[PDB]
């Protein structure tokens, strides 16, 4: 049960934003220019790890 | 707190002091020459951009100032009030003409017709550039059309890349055999420039300014007053930009012609080159440690 | 005029065309790079000319061996079109200078000195901003590149014993020049200096670089003895990620 | 108010139309706009003060 | 072993720039002014915490 919670937490905790404008880094890129996109990348980044 | 008990504690450290400080810049006496790029009163077109190379000079960007009536910079890499102070390798100056409204073209990544087929700018731009208002000189009453731009090409530009050739854009599969007809086009419009335009829709000068950073030995920096060379001192030490604290001592290492900085595990330079005499020193970080103090019970 | 010959053969690159890639001391350290290097154990391409057709492509960039005595090799050519609709550089040595100029050339199809006329190489050259002249620069190896408007050029010669294959070991390059022609180039061409004509012949090797990553061991001299790369088979990849 | 839909938007010729200086876009940038497809646009025009 | 690989891998961690220009206080001190400054240093200031 731990195991399986543990892994379906990891999971689950992609979808979160972070405090970016989206949550999905193809929208991201595609919606913004570069220099405007590492600044959105960075917050996704940092959560993750 | 104001008791203490029997015991030893872990309370501070303790670190040598500087003494004095040490300014090392290479032999340069003549002055840039920042007001022929100014006030030119012949700029190029935008497709073909006029570039200048500045080095062995001293720079004084402050008068800069004083040669166009522009409002501020726009710098990337640096600020405008340190330029004075750091030191490089090599000056680039590109000059040209554009409308009002593609100002905001010139910046690293950014895409529009100057960006792709005119003038492109790296994504790690290390500069400044300067654009101001040339209403009065580049207007006609009845339409400048000296100035042209590209407009149709195959393919996009790589960053400080230069197109001259003059050729007919095929847009059907037919040849164009040099003429003006149906799906053949003249890659080159000119800019319709009057003084009853708008704001958004008169010429403008620009000028950028690339630097390059500290990799060989420097060229171009601002006048500052070289200090004499003492050792075996905790000092300041400020060798053409590079600025630190420490013990600086004469190096066995075997340095490579080409070679001007060494480096460690840390990534922190430990070994520099002194720009006057070649010279290799090593610089160590004068004495530091920790501090405990014994003590029984305050009672 | 069309009067030179050229015959092509393949043989092995072992390991060979390892390069500074900053002008950074070390020593003593494994220091893991990425950059535009030879990949290893690859086909380079051997060219006899005997008295040439050259559309050889620059690629990404050019590794060029000789193990020649006679010093008939003088310079290169680059370009897309080699024609006057688009610049191309001439660099071209001799014994006292050696002079880089980049104009809208109309280059021949075999280009060659008279020995010292340039009339067989190119016809005019009208428009122009860039030149450079300079002082001229056993087994001679150079790697030229050019990365965002920058040509850069890598050098080095040394002896080498009497065998026609490429030897074994390592033999670190070094920068030369560095130079801001911001063009487009795509083919290239070899120069040979031909008096009077008089038959010759002229041997050389010839490869391309790749984007590859590299692992550098310094010794304690700050000298390049050793080299890894970490795209070659599985035991470099382990040996690479292990460091 | 205006609303706008069922149409192929080219926004590099709203350049040529008018003396501005440059977009004030918040969402999204100036130069990927002639990527992304959206549902519907509306145009709110009216006159201010400097 | 493990101690001398946690104590080296500590040490090569300061090498690293954590999103800033530069990995060297030095370097940014000297390249920009204080307000901009400050924006730089934090981002080393966290990485290294
Ligand atoms: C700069 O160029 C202008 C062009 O009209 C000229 O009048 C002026 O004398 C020049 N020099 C300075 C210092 O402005
Ligand atoms: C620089 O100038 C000093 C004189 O102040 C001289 O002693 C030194 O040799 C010069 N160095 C170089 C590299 O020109
Ligand atoms: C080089 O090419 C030859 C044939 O042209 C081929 O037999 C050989 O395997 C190739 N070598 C490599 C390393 O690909
Ligand atoms: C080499 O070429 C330069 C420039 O073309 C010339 O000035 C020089 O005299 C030449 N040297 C020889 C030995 O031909
Ligand atoms: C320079 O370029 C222009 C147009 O690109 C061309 O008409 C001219 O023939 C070239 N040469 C000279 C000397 O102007
Ligand atoms: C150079 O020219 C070739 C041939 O026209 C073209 O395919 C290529 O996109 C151009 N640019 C570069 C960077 O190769
Ligand atoms: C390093 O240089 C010293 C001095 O020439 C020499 O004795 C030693 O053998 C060298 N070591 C290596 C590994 O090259």
């Amino acid at each position: 049960n731990h195991n399986a919670q543990a892994l379906n937490t990891l999971v689950k905790q992609l979808s979160s934003k972070f405090g970016a404008i989206s949550s999905v880094l193809n929208d991201i890129l595609s919606r913004l220019d570069p220099p405007e996109a590492e600044v959105q990348i960075d917050r996704l980044i940092t959560g993750r790890l | 707190s104001f008791t203490v008990e029997k015991g030893i504690y872990q309370t501070s450290n303790f670190r040598v002091q500087p003494t004095e400080s040490i300014v090392r810049f290479p032999n340069i006496t003549n002055l840039c020459p920042f007001h022929e790029v100014f006030n030119a009163t012949t700029f190029a077109s935008v497709y073909a951009w006029n570039r200048k190379r500045i080095s062995n000079c001293v720079a004084d960007y402050s008068v800069i100032y004083n040669f166009a009536p522009f409002f501020a910079f726009k710098c990337y890499g640096v600020s405008p009030t340190k330029l004075n102070d750091l030191c490089f390798t090599n000056v680039y100056a590109d000059s040209f003409v554009i409308r009002g409204n593609e100002v905001s073209q010139i910046a690293p990544g950014q895409t529009g017709n100057i960006a792709d087929y005119n003038y492109k700018l790296p994504d790690d731009f290390t500069g400044c550039v300067i654009a101001w208002n040339s209403n009065k000189l580049d207007s006609k009453p009845s339409g400048n059309y000296n100035y042209l731009y590209r407009l149709f090409r195959k393919s996009k530009l790589k960053p400080f890349e230069r197109d001259i050739s003059t050729e007919i854009y095929q847009a059907g599969n037919k040849p164009c055999n040099g003429v003006a007809g149906p799906n053949c086009y003249s890659p080159l419009q000119s800019y319709g420039f009057r003084p009853t335009y708008g704001v958004g829709h008169q010429p403008y000068r620009v000028v950028v300014l690339s630097f390059e950073l500290l990799h060989a030995p420097a060229t171009v920096c601002g006048p500052k007053k070289s200090t004499n060379l003492v050792k075996n001192k905790c000092v300041n030490f400020n060798f053409n930009g590079l600025t630190g604290t420490g013990v600086l001592t004469e190096s066995n290492k075997k340095f490579l012609p080409f070679q001007q900085f060494g480096r460690d595990i840390a990534d922190t330079t430990d070994a520099v080159r002194d720009p006057q005499t070649l010279e290799i020193l090593d610089i160590t970080p004068c004495s530091f440690g920790g501090v405990s103090v014994i003590t029984p019970g305050t009672n | 005029v069309n009067l030179i010959t050229r015959t092509q053969s393949y043989t092995n690159s072992f390991t060979r065309g390892v390069y500074y890639p900053d002008k950074v001391f070390r020593s003593s350290v494994l220091h893991s790079t990425q950059d535009l290097f030879l990949p290893f154990f690859s086909n380079v391409t051997w060219f006899h000319a005997i008295h040439d057709n050259p559309a050889l492509p620059f690629n990404d960039g050019v590794y060029f061996a000789s193990t020649e005595k006679s010093n008939i090799i003088r310079g290169w050519i680059f370009g897309t079109t080699l024609d006057s609709k688009t610049q191309s550089l001439l660099i071209v040595n001799n014994a006292t200078n050696v002079v880089i100029k980049v104009c809208e050339f109309q280059f021949c199809n075999d280009p060659f000195l008279d020995v010292e006329s340039e009339f067989r190489v190119y016809s005019s050259a009208n428009n122009c901003t860039f030149e450079y002249v300079s002082q001229p620069f056993n087994l001679r190896e150079f790697v030229f590149k050019n990365i965002d408007g920058y040509f850069k050029i890598y050098s080095k010669h040394t002896p080498i014993n009497l065998e026609r294959d490429l030897p074994q070991g390592f033999s670190a390059l070094e920068p030369l020049v560095d130079l801001p022609i911001g063009i487009n180039i795509t083919r290239f061409q070899t120069l040979l200096a031909l008096h009077r004509w008089t038959a010759g012949a002229a041997a050389y090797y010839v490869g391309y670089l790749q984007p590859r990553t590299f692992l550098l061991k310094y010794n304690e001299n700050g000298t390049i003895t050793d080299a890894v790369d970490c795209a070659l088979d599985p035991l470099s990849e382990t040996k690479c990620t292990l460091k």
